[PDB]
């Protein structure tokens, strides 16, 4: 087994955020870490400037100015202990001044995590990585390899450490704990002796003190934040406030507002933003409650009272802080999918992904679709529109929109952004219009069912009319700049346009449901669609045929059009099908190529956006292009019946969209993009699944209430339309029923007090026509470590109500459930149990399997069952229908924290495991032993795998703690070998930011072993961005595969591009 | 009472042994060839102490040379053998009085290994070292950096709200993952160790490192040769502690291994006469090793012969052979006091190979 891993959505959650002068000495920059990405903005009255990617989880990131340097440099430390110093260069390079791996062979990582600090005089970086030691990297010009030395620390449990300002030597101030309590101490770092010296001072602080803040150089000293107290120290001055306004929570992030250090910003664990003030020398401290922001991970003050709130649990923000007493207000929001805690796919057959994102007040549903978006500028309430045409009341740019309804036509004039209904003289408005628009010889044309009306421009009048010789009803019309071809049921006529007259030319007969005459001035070619169900081509004046047949529903729309400079003919079916044939401009023959778009009949229009594209209206509206092949591309809108181009003094290069009850005028995005809809829930969503017949999602969610019992704010689950029940912080679990179109919370069921809802599933069972939501619960008591009771509840959502159709009590927790061949497969504690769904409407245990491991994870394919636990033990099982029984097939105990598993195929299992790794186990007596055929250091913590389709063999998507969405797919041995060569050759060529070897990065990590059986598609795709000579460098010794030969840059360019097309494209940063 | 440190110092073996500061470990996954001593049968656990008495010149050669200077031989779990444990000699006396050579040694189990091949009357085993699998906390991977500062707590008073507190603060970031605090709690070394402590307290400190703790209670647990091979197979401290909690809840009664369905004693009766635990390994005079378990009460046993202090593993007590009333199969010994001032006036010592733990009902 050989797999391709690629990112479909880069991590959105903010790890860290710093300001300073990096781009230029003059600029002020905001630097934001998103795991392995680093965004660089310039602050203004934010302009994105440059984004780069480490081969590394960014774990430390600080700006600092070395003596006699003109702008700040940047220190990064990665989770794998890759250090570096980086410099911005203006097109734009980030260069490596210094780098090296600061790992130690020995060393227990400290419980309080990695801590990086740079002293104020920029003498050194001080690193706290392990208990007992303090690593020091001298910042000397000539330390390009960041070689360093350690100093012994008597104190083994250090909570937090900072250098101080205004000292006669570099000085660290730190909070530590021992048996007698918690204390602050200071040490002087003797540059000469390379050792700690007795510090300026020390002091038993608050029990729960945890945050050190070094105050700048008027007052100097240190501030210590705890649970109830904020305390200041310097020499032997000492200030202590314990305000009530910080009683309620825990201060976990901070940041300095001004150089002085007069003010600090402080972030709660729960959303509160405080300001701390030092009052003046230093005489008192005061805290003020600014208000609520996203739950903050990091804060940066920018300028003009604007603040960046970096979030992990929610959206990150820009907040403006504005007598009337201090307040903060939200300016901007930045999307975070982070904690992707579970997800599911809607339209597996478009295709949209739904996630359970965020936590506590940040909890949300994210709906994610790829597609071309539309900015709407205007909406008009007009029901029943059956056609749209742009038009030009005066000889420059459209100013007239003509709309038709059933046996009716209406005209709308456009003045800037104000639309006014008028009368067009010469235009009959009692029939339904089939075509109208501008024509040759300074004229205008209306083709109704009754007649064909030529109209002049200057004083508008009906100059010429044409009707059938027998005054019959026209069935289909087609007209271009200078010609008309109208069909009348049985036979059709060709007409021209000359000044003041439209005189006939041909009068043919047919053996007709649509016409076309788009010139590729005068088009000597004609497109037709006829019980004969074919797309027929005819010569002009002549009418004498080529042909093609389509068989099967009558065709609705037909179009001749030119993409690139190649020519096509397009025919759209009344069942929703679309056929695209190649064309012959002079010859007439057609060839090739089909696609379905949506069962509602399709309508095709031309528009320009330098070249020509085609809009396709139907249940799913679609834009078409292009590069000499043609492409499907969904439009981010619910159905649009009709469209036309509109270019006005008010709406330039815009669009008019009409559906059943509304006309919309809008501009249309150039490129595709990811459209994320956010459904705030104000509580933690935990599971989601999609019930298509009920056209709604089920979402398990919990909320935090506090004791006498009441909620902290309005939630999804407290604001449902209908709600039911089963009848120090606590957890209250609910099943939400969220509508699929309007995202209304239709119903909330609330589970029993102390009942924990663990798993969810939507399915049919046995011979029952219904679809059910099915929740797995567990009874959670504080006194009781091990779950001893739980429910399986079977709910049904009919009408507006959630009914309880059945219970099953179970002597433990229901960790997992999967629907299994019409039966229900549930893992309860260390048992795996299969249930039959009877006609008495009850779940009746068929069989039962005990394991050596707690069945946390359950996944199935066919008759195979994958069973797994937190510890990374996997068991393959086989339901034996003739035995009514289970059989253990294979097994593998290899102890590592495991977070998610998925079945790839009968023989292969994917899993995410400790230190952000992926592994693959393979089935192939004592071949009940599973083999480890793939390892890869991903860099993310995967919560959820699911089979899917974004738009290589098969497709598994994953969601992640940092909010990254990924894709995994299988490769044939041939492609794996090819791409493995390529990676290695691309590694020689591509410059990596901290000069970290790709190999080191992807190496499976906890122990360290090389990556294997995985291809980093993120790396492969960058092949497209290197210089032409570098592309050829790389393909020098590669065997491509036909029937093999030395591969060329062009063979690869097209290979990698096919590869980019299997996931969503990434947005440009700038 | 009596001096609880006496049984673990094996005073019945003689006066004095030259001691060796043990520092030889073989790095992980390696392939080593180690001597295997004849007629040693037991499953030895890392940290467990093993006393021996050797009479055959065969054996007496193997050790005499072992002393220089690996000092380690291999002990095998017999199913013959798939796995075992390295034992390193830390003390040794060689008596050749009356011209009869005896070698008495005290070894301690060091490393777990997988058997590859077994060649030969002294054995040498081809052996691959099994690594001790050490994992960070479940949370260290998903932990928000901002909350790092709170990961150290104020220490526990020498009181159950503290554990509710502990659970709430340590496993906070479960919310980032797809499971509850109380789950991650069931794989938390510190918690499990505590849950085990309370049971071990009913047999009344100990190691703080989970690896050690898990190996110390492993050697206390009276289970059967087939279950002992299971924990020995276990590579993780966490899975060792977990599986160990399971046995302590699930195995209340202890029966005759031979006739199977016959109750000798219960959990209630187990007590640590030895400092080390309710169970340690002891050698008899013919050099045979017995992991004997001290209990207060023991049912359905017959006593034959005369109470004797000869070579007694509990100075102060005399031993009488006890055997299963039903099958006659030798289950262990009854120990009686010789002084009328001693606490426990009697107790039963039951050999582990003779027992079968049962989950009654
Ligand atoms: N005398 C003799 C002969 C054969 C076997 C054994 C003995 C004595 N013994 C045990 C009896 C219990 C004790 O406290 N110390 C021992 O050494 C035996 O296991
Ligand atoms: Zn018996």
């Amino acid at each position: 087994s050989y797999n391709y891993v690629v990112t479909a959505q880069k991590p959105t959650a903010v790890n860290g955020c710093v300001t300073g002068h990096f781009t230029s000495a003059e600029d002020l920059n905001l630097l934001i870490a998103k795991n392995t990405r680093l965004e660089i903005y310039v602050v203004t009255a934010l302009r994105p400037v440059k984004e780069v990617g480490m081969y590394g989880k960014i774990a430390v990131m600080e700006l600092f100015r070395p003596k006699g340097e003109s702008k700040d440099l940047l220190f990064i430390l990665t989770a794998k202990y890759n250090a570096c110093i980086l410099e911005y260069k203006q097109s734009i390079d980030i260069i490596t001044r210094a780098h090296g791996n600061v790992q130690d062979r020995i060393g227990r990582p400290s419980e309080t995590g990695i801590i990086g600090i740079i002293d104020p005089e920029c003498r050194m970086i001080g690193l706290r990585l392990y208990d007992g030691l303090f690593k020091v990297i001298p910042l000397d010009r000539d330390n390009k390899e960041l070689k360093a030395f350690n100093i012994r620390l008597e104190e083994l449990h250090v909570i937090d450490v900072k250098f101080l300002y205004g000292c006669q030597a570099p000085t660290i101030c730190f909070v530590y704990q021992d048996p007698q309590g918690r204390h602050v101490k200071t040490y002087e770092v003797s540059l000469r002796e390379k050792e700690f010296n007795k510090g300026p001072w020390k002091q038993n602080v608050e029990a729960e003190a945890s945050m050190v803040i070094a105050v700048p150089e008027p007052f100097g000293g240190a501030i210590i934040i705890g649970q109830e107290s904020i305390t200041y120290h310097n020499g032997d001055k000492y200030l202590a406030i314990a305000p009530p306004i910080i009683k309620q929570s825990t201060i976990v992030c901070h940041n300095r507002v001004d150089p002085n250090g007069s003010r600090y910003l402080l972030g709660d664990m729960e959303g509160r933003l405080f300001m701390l003030l030092l009052e003046k020398t230093l005489k008192d401290l005061r805290v003020e409650l600014l208000g609520e922001t996203s739950i903050a991970e990091c804060l940066t003050y920018l300028d003009n009272g604007v603040v960046f709130v970096g979030s992990r649990l929610g959206d990150s923000q820009l907040v403006k802080l504005n007598e009337q007493g201090s307040y903060v207000v939200a300016m901007e929001t930045f999307t975070n999918l982070g904690p992707i805690v579970d997800m599911c796919v809607v339209d597996l057959e478009q295709g949209q992904l739904v996630t359970c994102s965020g936590a506590f007040k940040e909890g949300s549903l994210r709906i994610i679709r790829n597609g071309i978006g539309i900015h709407e500028h205007a909406s008009i309430d007009l029901p029943g529109i059956k056609g749209l045409w742009p038009l030009r009341s005066d000889p420059e740019t459209d100013d007239t929109l003509v709309l038709s309804f059933v046996g009716q036509t209406r005209v709308l004039m456009l003045n800037g952004e104000e639309v006014e209904e008028t009368e067009l003289m010469g235009f009959v408005d009692d029939q339904q219009t089939f075509f109208c628009g501008n024509v040759a010889h300074q004229q205008l044309i209306q083709i109704t069912s009754a007649s064909v009306r030529l109209v002049s421009q200057e004083p508008k009048a009906l100059v010429s009319e044409w009707k059938e010789p027998q005054a019959k009803n026209i069935s289909v019309a087609s007209c271009n700049s200078s010609q008309v071809v109208v069909a009348v049921g049985r036979a059709l006529y060709y007409l021209q346009i000359h000044p003041q007259e439209l005189r006939q030319i041909s009068h043919t007969e047919m053996e007709v449901a649509c016409l076309d005459i788009t010139p590729l001035g005068l088009s000597p070619l004609c497109a037709i669609g006829l019980t004969d169900i074919s797309a027929r081509i005819l010569k002009l004046p002549s009418f004498e045929l080529h042909k093609e047949m389509l068989g099967g529903i009558i065709p609705r729309s037909i179009l001749m059009t030119t993409f690139e400079s190649s020519h096509y003919l397009l025919c759209a079916l009344g069942d929703g099908a679309l056929f695209y044939f190649g064309l012959n401009i002079e010859t007439g023959l057609l060839s090739d190529k089909k696609v379905t778009l949506g069962t509602q009949p399709t309508v095709l229009r031309t528009f320009r956006s330098s070249t020509t594209n085609v809009f396709a209206c139907s249940d799913r509206p679609t834009v078409i292009y292009s590069n000499h092949k043609l492409v499907f591309s969904n439009v981010n809108l619910k159905e649009v019946n009709y469209m036309c181009p509109l270019n006005s003094d008010g709406y330039p290069d815009s669009l008019a969209l009409a559906n059943n009850s509304t006309l919309t005028i809008g501009t249309i995005d150039e490129i595709q993009k990811l459209h994320i809809r956010t459904v705030p829930l104000y509580e933690s969503p935990r599971k989601i699944c999609y019930q298509e017949v009920s056209q709604c999602f089920g979402v398990l969610s919990s909320r935090i209430e506090v004791q006498d019992t009441t909620a902290l704010r309005p939630s999804a689950s407290t604001q449902a339309l209908s709600s039911s029940v089963s009848s120090e912080e606590v957890e209250v679990h609910n099943l939400l029923i969220i509508d699929q179109h309007t995202f209304e919370v239709l119903h909330a069921h609330q589970f029993l007090q102390n009942e924990y809802a663990l798993s969810l599933v939507s399915c049919k069972l046995g011979k029952d026509p219904n679809t059910y939501f099915i929740v797995g619960t567990a009874m959670v008591y504080p006194e009781e470590a091990e779950p001893k009771q739980g429910r399986i509840v079977v709910f049904q959502y009919s009408d507006g109500k959630l009914q309880t159709v059945a219970e099953k009590e179970v002597k433990g927790a229901v960790y997992s459930m999967v629907e299994f061949n019409g039966k229900l497969l549930a893992s309860i504690n260390s048992t795996v149990r299969l249930y039959e769904w009877t006609t008495e409407k009850e779940l009746r245990t068929e069989c039962n399997h005990y394991n050596n491991i707690m069945a946390l994870y359950l996944k199935t394919k066919g008759d195979f069952i994958l069973v797994g636990d937190l510890m990374r033990s996997v068991l393959l099982l086989a339901y034996k229908p003739m035995e009514g029984n289970f059989e253990e097939i294979a097994r593998d105990f290899n102890p590592n924290w495991m977070s998610a598993v998925e079945i790839l195929d009968d023989d292969n299992f994917l899993g995410a495991e400790n230190a952000f790794n992926l592994f693959v186990c393979q089935k192939d007596e004592e071949r009940q032993h599973l083999q480890e055929v793939g390892l890869f250091h991903l860099g993310e913590f995967v919560n959820v795998f699911c089979h899917g389709s974004l738009v290589t063999q098969g497709s598994v998507l994953f969601g992640t703690v940092n909010g990254m969405i990924g894709l995994v797919t299988s490769l044939s041995e041939s492609w794996y070998n090819l791409l493995l060569d390529m990676q290695n050759r691309l590694n020689k060529v591509i410059k990596s930011v901290g000069k970290i070897e790709h190999s080191f990065w992807r190496s499976f990590h906890t122990k360290t072993e090389p990556a294997t059986g995985f291809i980093d598609g993120d790396l492969i795709e960058s092949f497209l961005d290197i210089s032409r000579p570098k592309m050829q460098e790389v393909v020098a010794n590669l065997q491509y595969d036909d029937g093999k030969r030395e591969a060329t840059a062009d063979d690869l360019i097209k290979v990698v591009e096919e590869l980019t097309r299997i996931h969503w494209s990434h947005p440009q940063f700038e | 009472n009596f001096d609880t440190s006496l049984p673990t110092s094996h005073t019945y073996l003689g006066a004095d042994m030259e001691e060796f500061h043990g520092r030889t470990l073989h790095d992980d996954d390696s392939c080593q060839v180690i001597p295997v001593l004849p007629q040693v049968m037991m499953i030895l656990i890392p940290g467990q102490t093993l006393p021996l008495q050797l009479f055959h010149p065969q054996e007496v050669s193997m050790v005499r040379n072992l002393i220089q200077k690996d000092r380690t031989f291999a002990v095998l779990a017999y199913s013959e053998a798939q796995f075992g444990t390295t034992a390193e000699i830390y003390a040794y006396r060689e008596e050749q009085d009356f011209g009869i050579e005896i070698v008495k040694v005290k070894a301690i189990g060091r490393q777990r290994f997988k058997v590859l091949e077994l060649r030969t009357g002294i054995q040498q085993a081809k052996v691959q070292i099994l690594p001790e699998c050490v994992l960070p906390s479940t949370m260290s991977a998903v932990q928000l950096e901002s909350l790092n500062k709170c990961q150290i707590f104020p220490s526990k008073p020498v009181s159950y709200k503290w554990w509710q507190k502990y659970q709430k603060r340590k496993f906070h970031c479960a919310n980032l993952t797809s499971w509850p605090r109380w789950l991650y709690s069931l794989y938390d070394a510190e918690t499990l160790m505590d849950r085990i402590k309370k049971q071990l307290r009913e047999w009344d400190s100990l190691p703080s490192n989970p690896i050690d703790f898990s190996y110390r209670v492993a050697a206390c647990l009276p289970i059967d040769d087939v279950l002992r091979i299971q924990l020995l197979k276990i590579g993780s401290a966490i899975q060792r502690l977990r599986c160990e909690l399971d046995i302590m809840n699930k195995c209340t009664s202890l029966c005759c291994k031979q006739c199977q369905e016959t109750e000798i004693t219960t959990k209630n009766e187990i007590f640590s006469l030895s400092l080390c635990g309710p169970m340690a390994a002891y050698v008899n005079p013919h050099g045979y090793v017995h992991e004997t378990l001290t209990v207060y009460k023991a049912c359905n046993l017959n006593l034959i012969g005369r109470p004797s202090t000869e070579h007694s593993w509990f100075p102060g007590y005399a031993w009488t052979v006890a055997q299963c009333k039903i099958c006659a199969s030798h289950i262990g010994w009854k120990f009686t006091a010789t002084k009328k001032d001693m606490s426990p006036q009697k107790f039963w010592g039951l050999t582990r190979s003779a027992l079968l733990p049962t989950i009654p009902d």
